[PDB]
């Protein structure tokens, strides 16, 4: 309330004298470049000059030369003409060659891509904990594994037992696995990369484990770490045309995946988390048990679950409230929250065709037999004899 | 002028209006709060 | 409908179904036409005042529109009806909120703008009355909700407000200031303000500070003094009214003048005193450093049952936990003059208990044996910076201390530094004097002086015991000829005595021992160190120390240093006022040279707090200054330069730092998201300001005590690798200690990295090893926030020293001074009588991004963690008290104070 004024008065006078600081102090006077700039400058068009092609940087020789592949087939055995020192270059990034002669001017642009668009993500994220209501004991399973060793080492190195790493969460729709990682993740408040598993996948040729490899630099630089791969269950055995092909570049990426896990740096201080039907989609190959340990199976949620995750949707459905919470679980067929939220759904549904006006405890009295109904109808009788 | 003459002075408002602006106004405010083109020659003599 | 029937009274009837409309012809055409008519409107009178609020819960807008075409005039704005006196000053309680219809429900800026005028004097004049306080309470408090009175009262409340924020808009004020049209004054108006505070402490919560800071009195807070003692009991319980109040109370400081800040604090603290809780008192009585305040509140404490009880152990706790140690002379004076047990109650108010519960706190924990004891080159004085930065606190280390071996094959700087480290072992400890004393009475004049730094460390929680002082035993080794045994006995003395000023010990310190024609940087702790023990009370501002500083400064100014060090000593002094900080300014100012600009522009952040609207401007034109005239130019003698720029470099980091941990949690966003742009405009300009800026930057974050310990530094850090400077990276870490871990698990991963990475200089390596060590701390040892802690708002009284250092270029003779860092949080524990040193719970809750609690306060359902929990900084910090499990409600009331907690157990 009161708090809130007192951020936008103090932004008033912030932004403004902020606008105002940039303009006389980057330049008039001061100067902007003053004298130093413009000797970089000079040296720095001469080396170059526009068009400037993109490149890949596949490996660095010491010696001052590297080995590059541009947007053009052919390789190129390339020399590294001033500009970013070697150590400062990492291989694999995207470096900035000069046409004519193609030579390292620089890097600015460090995989520029809507990959790394995609993955990154610093901040914790949108979820907070146990605002999910019930599967309380499996959440604080997926805690034991991931978030303690984290937050401390000590307790598992006075057993005398290695930490535990990576969960494997797998099981079935309507559980909202994926929202659980989030949570779990948003305690530690661990950097939390985050990445689909579609798009590490794709036709062209090499692209694949490049980026692959990429997930597993940036993880262990920001130790400690959570990789969620979600979507892992996409690349499967799906096999782009059965005659032949997919059994080429798709292997390929899967292979540098693995490669790093464990890595030739120790990365037991990178967590994963996969999101997945079943490891039975995928050709099985998740290697090192014990480096996936625990795995998570998701049951359905029961009885006292849907009382939790019910509340939530009632208080968006318009005076639902008169139908008390218990007499509501009661009166229905038990069934899994996701049916809950096709529930909370019909309600609003029938309250368009009535052309209700406001939403009623009449409503949501209906809304739970069309609801039931419908699942009833779907399913097939074959006569339990 | 010529060209010379008018970058120099071009240049030289600029400075000055920007940082007039930049601190007048904060120190104020808080002061007090706390044609005959065809027109020939005229006919009268003149020297 | 506005008909010449309709002033008839059939037509209740007909009218009424649809809503009365009959009240407009009656009180309109009736009254204008005739004054004869006025005996005959009384009789009709009551009528209409039923009709009214059938016509609000009936509420539509053509029927306010249509009707009233031509009632402006009939009121009284130019009929002037007033012939039977009596008659009209009833008529017009109806006709008031008719009006203010075409004020609202028709929309239209021009009527709102000429009717501001009509309903003011319509207002003022029947408030008086208190007929006016009749119509008001009747619309607020009613049980059924309705769609007229629901934004016309909203209009009649911002009128009041109007009427004493005339005084701060416009010079002019009153009813020359044409917005009300009338002023502010008036028995009249004094009746109607005083009614509303009743009402709206019950319905809102963010207009009650805007009446007070609005008129600018504090004749305002004395109106709300009376209301609120009456409303304390029966409106809301008790505890929620005092929490509503505190919250007022921050809000009015942002927009009052330094002279009128403090006042607003005395009438403030009148509220709290009469309130119950004096827990919530004695925060205010610091702020201000008065001892009538401190006083007050102790008293009241004790005295009101005469058998010993809780109250007296209460109140001598309270005082306790501080460190300044101002504070314990109030308990010392109640307990000689009373004698329940001397012996208890005089130790209780005394610093020797919280020497004590850390020696408990440490069995708990575990002692910590890991400390550095490598020898050779730099490893060798690396392992003197380690030793005592990894085991701060009191932590058992004596293995590693007995070792004399690594000590001693110390060289240089580095072997006085190896002992001072040492007695950062027993950091605020009474125990480990046994071992500096062994190395005191042996071989080089480096040990002995380094010894003796040591010992200043140790006896800190002593500052007000007494026990052995450091005064009998330091001053014999100031007499001693050789300069260094001196400039260490001196700085020992400040640090042992803390803020408690000790008259014995202020005059030891008085005159600067060694000769001030001496242009030595070994007599410049002799400034540092009596600034300590200025803090933590009002300041004397004291004339010795300014007529001193212009005269060392002229006579020799070739150590650029040497003077640097004199002027940081001014602005630690004086932190904690502005109000005479305005005044010795001008001294300052008087004098000139490009050495005196940089005083200046230093000492004028201090004064300016208590206020960030005026603060926050000043030391940003301040920044511009000395680059433009310079950059103008380009486009001993040296010394001059140098200093004014240096000087001008830390004030602008400062101003944000005093703003932001003073006053309001909300600043704490807006300059945390301002000072990264600010960096990036000061890139631009200079290449120089940027690496004095970048040390600051990270002291922001200790200093300001930002919500967020956990990403927001690793993330800064990062950049910084790449940057000049690794002494931005030791600042920045005592913010990031939170719980450890996590941040220092990720800490130590960073700074060995790039180490690895790119081996610049050893010089950097050194600085990256000892912060990401000093950032890991073991099993929930003692932290240390620059905040008091049980003053969030407050201000540290010896971690003022690390702002002294991060100013001038660290130096091997720098690195001795960065062992203290005294300014340890208490573990707390839960109380009674029993004065047991353990609890059985405390919740914390695991996040902070709480300002709208400037009080931080967490939801108290919480998270139970065990006994000896170290009060963790932010992102844990605030703490509610477990104990209704077993029938225990707080007594002494925690919001993430330091505080040791105590109960009142059924
Ligand atoms: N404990 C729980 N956590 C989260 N959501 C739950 C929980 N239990 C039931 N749900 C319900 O499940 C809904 C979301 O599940 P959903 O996001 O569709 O699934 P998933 O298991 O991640 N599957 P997929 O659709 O294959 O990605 C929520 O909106 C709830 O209605
Ligand atoms: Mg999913």
């Amino acid at each position: 309330t009161r708090c809130k004024l007192k951020l936008l008065r103090m932004e008033r006078i912030k932004d403004h004298l902020l606008l105002e600081e940039e303009f006389v102090s980057n330049s008039e006077i001061l100067k902007p470049f003053e004298k130093k700039q413009e000797e970089e400058k000079k040296q720095l068009e001469e080396i170059r000059g526009n068009p400037l092609s993109i490149g890949t940087l596949e490996e660095i020789i010491d010696d001052d030369h590297a080995i590059v592949t541009s947007p053009t087939m052919p390789d190129y055995y390339v020399s590294i003409l001033s500009f970013v020192d070697k150590e400062l270059l990492e291989p694999g990034c995207s470096v900035l060659l000069h046409h004519k002669t193609m030579s390292i001017v620089g890097v600015l642009q460090d995989d520029a891509d809507p990959m790394v668009s995609v993955m990154k993500m610093d901040k914790s994220p949108t979820e907070s904990y146990s605002d999910i209501g019930g599967l309380e004991s499996q959440i604080q399973e997926i805690k034991e594994s991931v978030e303690l060793p984290l937050t401390h080492p000590e307790l598992y190195e006075e057993m005398g037992i290695k930490p535990p790493k990576g969960v494997i969460l797998y099981g079935a729709p309507g559980t909202g696995k994926t929202l659980l990682a989030k949570a779990v993740a948003n305690q530690t408040s661990a950097t939390f990369l985050r990445i689909v598993g579609s798009e590490l996948i794709q036709k062209y040729l090499g692209d694949g484990p490049r980026l692959c490899r990429q997930i597993f630099k940036v993880a262990g630089e920001n130790a400690p770490s959570i990789v969620f791969i979600d979507e892992i269950d996409a690349i499967g055995t799906k096999r782009y045309d059965s005659n032949s092909g997919g059994e080429r570049e798709i292997q390929r990426t899967m292979l540098e995946l693995l490669n790093q896990l464990d890595g030739f740096d120790d990365r037991g201080d990178v967590k994963v988390i996969m999101a997945t039907n079943k490891i039975e989609t995928l050709d099985p190959a998740l290697i090192r048990p014990g480096r996936i340990d625990r795995k998570i199976l998701f049951e359905n949620p029961d009885l006292s679950t849907k009382k939790k995750i019910l509340g939530i949707h009632t208080s968006k459905m318009n005076l639902s409230e008169d139908v008390n919470l218990e007499t509501l679980v009661t009166t229905k067929d038990d069934l899994s929250g996701a049916d809950i939220q096709a529930m909370c759904t019909e309600a609003g549904l029938l309250a368009l065709r009535e052309r209700r006006m406001q939403v009623t405890a009449e409503d949501f009295k209906q809304a739970k037999e069309r609801v039931m109904k419908n699942k009833v109808e779907e399913n097939l009788e074959g006569l339990y004899l | 002028e010529e060209a010379s003459g008018k970058e120099v002075e071009k240049v030289a408002t600029a400075v000055l209006s920007t940082t007039a602006r930049a601190k007048a106004r904060a120190k104020k405010t808080k002061k007090e709060k706390g044609e005959f083109y065809k027109n020939k020659y005229s006919s009268k003599p003149y020297k | 409908m506005v008909d010449e029937s309709d002033k008839k009274q059939q037509t209740i009837d007909e009218q009424s179904q649809i809503s009365p409309e009959k009240q407009t012809p009656n009180k309109k055409d009736k009254k204008k036409e005739e004054e004869e008519q006025l005996s005959e409107e009384d009789a009709k009178l009551k009528t209409d005042l039923e009709l009214l609020v059938e016509r609000l819960k009936e509420d539509d807008s053509s029927l306010y529109e249509a009707s009233l075409n031509a009632l402006k005039e009939s009121i009284k704005n130019s009929t002037s009806s007033m012939t039977a006196v009596p008659k009209p000053l009833k008529f017009l309680r109806p006709t008031y909120p008719d009006l203010c219809s075409i004020y609202d429900k028709w929309t239209d800026p021009n009527l709102k703008s000429s009717l501001a005028d009509v309903l003011s004097i319509l207002a003022m004049t029947y408030s008086e009355n208190g007929k006016h306080d009749s119509l008001r309470y009747r619309l607020l408090s009613d049980v059924s909700d309705f769609e007229g009175w629901g934004h016309e009262y909203i209009r009649h409340l911002a009128l009041e407000i109007g009427e004493v924020y005339n005084d701060q808009v416009e010079k002019d004020a009153e009813d020359e200031t044409s917005s009300d049209g009338s002023k502010s004054d008036g028995s009249a108006a004094t009746s109607g303000f005083e009614f509303s505070k009743e009402d709206t402490l019950r319905l809102c919560l963010d207009i009650v500070p805007y009446f007070l800071k609005h008129n600018g009195e504090e004749d305002a807070v004395d109106l709300l003094l009376e209301i609120e003692s009456i409303d304390k009991l029966p409106q809301f319980v008790d505890e929620n009214t005092f929490q509503r109040v505190c919250q007022y109370m921050v809000a009015c400081v942002p927009l009052l003048p330094p002279p009128e800040d403090v006042a607003f604090l005395k009438t403030a603290y009148s509220i709290y005193l009469s309130q119950n809780e004096l827990t919530d008192a004695i925060a205010l009585a610091v702020r201000l450093g008065e001892e009538d305040m401190i006083r007050s509140v102790f008293d009241a404490t004790s005295d009101p049952v005469m058998h010993k009880q809780l109250a007296y152990i209460l109140a001598a706790q309270k005082t306790s936990f501080e460190y300044e140690g101002v504070q314990d002379i109030i308990g010392n004076g109640k307990l000689s003059e009373h004698f329940l047990y001397l012996a208890k109650e005089l130790n209780l108010t005394g610093p020797k208990v919280p020497e004590d519960i850390y020696k408990s706190h440490l069995d708990n924990s575990k002692s910590v044996f890991s400390s550095a004891g490598l020898d050779s080159a730099q490893q060798n004085l690396a392992s003197s910076f380690v030793n005592g930065f990894l085991n701060l606190g009191y932590c058992n280390d004596k293995l590693i201390v007995d070792n004399d071996n690594w000590v001693y094959k110390t060289k240089g700087d580095g072997m006085t530094s190896a002992v001072a480290s040492i007695g950062s072992i027993y950091q605020w400890n009474l125990d480990g004097l046994q071992q500096l004393d062994k190395y005191l009475y042996v071989d080089e004049p480096e040990v002995k002086a380094g010894a003796l730094l040591g010992i200043g460390i140790s006896a800190s929680g002593v500052h007000d015991g007494e026990v052995e002082p450091a005064l009998l035993l330091l001053q014999d080794y100031v007499t001693n000829p050789d300069t260094k045994i001196s400039s260490a006995a001196i700085l020992g003395l400040g640090i042992a005595f803390a803020g408690s000023k000790n008259d014995e010990v202020l005059g030891l310190l008085l005159p600067i021992a060694a000769s001030t024609d001496l242009p030595i940087e070994t007599a410049a702790m002799a400034s540092l160190a009596l600034a300590h023990v200025f803090v933590g009370t009002c300041n004397g501002d004291i004339t010795t120390s300014i007529m001193d500083n212009f005269l060392e400064r002229t006579a020799i100014e070739l150590k650029t240093d040497w003077v640097r060090f004199l002027a940081l000593a001014l602005g630690i002094l004086y932190m904690g006022q502005g109000e005479q900080v305005d005044d010795v300014l001008e001294t300052i100012s008087a004098i000139e040279h490009p050495m005196t600009s940089a005083i200046e522009v230093l000492v004028g952040s201090c004064a300016y707090t208590g206020t960030g609207d005026v603060l926050l401007i000043q030391d940003l034109l301040h920044r511009l200054t000395p680059k433009n005239v310079k950059g103008e130019e380009d486009a001993e003698i040296k010394s001059e330069e140098k200093k004014g720029k240096s000087s001008d470099k830390d004030a602008t980091t400062d101003g944000k730092n005093d703003d932001e941990e003073e006053e309001k949690e909300a600043g704490i966003v807006d300059e945390l998201a301002y000072a990264v742009l600010g960096i990036a405009l000061i890139a631009l300009g200079e290449d120089i300001g940027k690496e004095m800026s970048l040390r600051h930057f990270g002291h922001l974050m200790h200093y300001g005590n930002e919500h967020i310990r956990r990403m927001v530094p690793l993330a800064m850090g990062i950049v910084s690798v790449s940057d000049p400077q690794m002494k931005v990276f030791d600042t920045l870490t005592r913010f990031s200690h939170d719980a450890d871990l996590e941040v220092s698990m990720n800490s130590i991963f960073a700074m060995g990295l790039c180490g690895a990475g790119t081996n610049n200089a050893r010089l950097a390596q050194l600085l990256r090893q000892l912060a990401s060590y000093y950032s890991r701390e073991q099993d929930a040892l003692f932290i240390t926030r620059l905040a008091q802690g049980l003053l969030h708002l407050g201000k540290g009284t010896m971690t003022m020293d690390v702002f002294n250092d991060a100013h001038v270029l660290n130096k091997v003779t720098l690195a001795s001074i960065l062992t203290t860092a005294v300014g340890l949080v208490s573990p707390s524990f839960m109380l009674k009588h029993h004065q047991l040193f353990y609890m059985l719970n405390a919740g914390i809750r695991p996040k902070f991004i709480l300002a709208l609690n400037d009080e931080g306060e967490p939801i108290k359902v919480n998270v139970r963690v065990g006994q000896a929990v170290e009060t963790v900084g932010q992102a844990g910090r605030p703490k509610k008290i477990t104990g209704w499990i077993t029938q225990s409600t707080p007594v002494l009331l925690n919001h993430g104070e330091r505080a040791e907690l105590e109960t009142d157990e059924y």
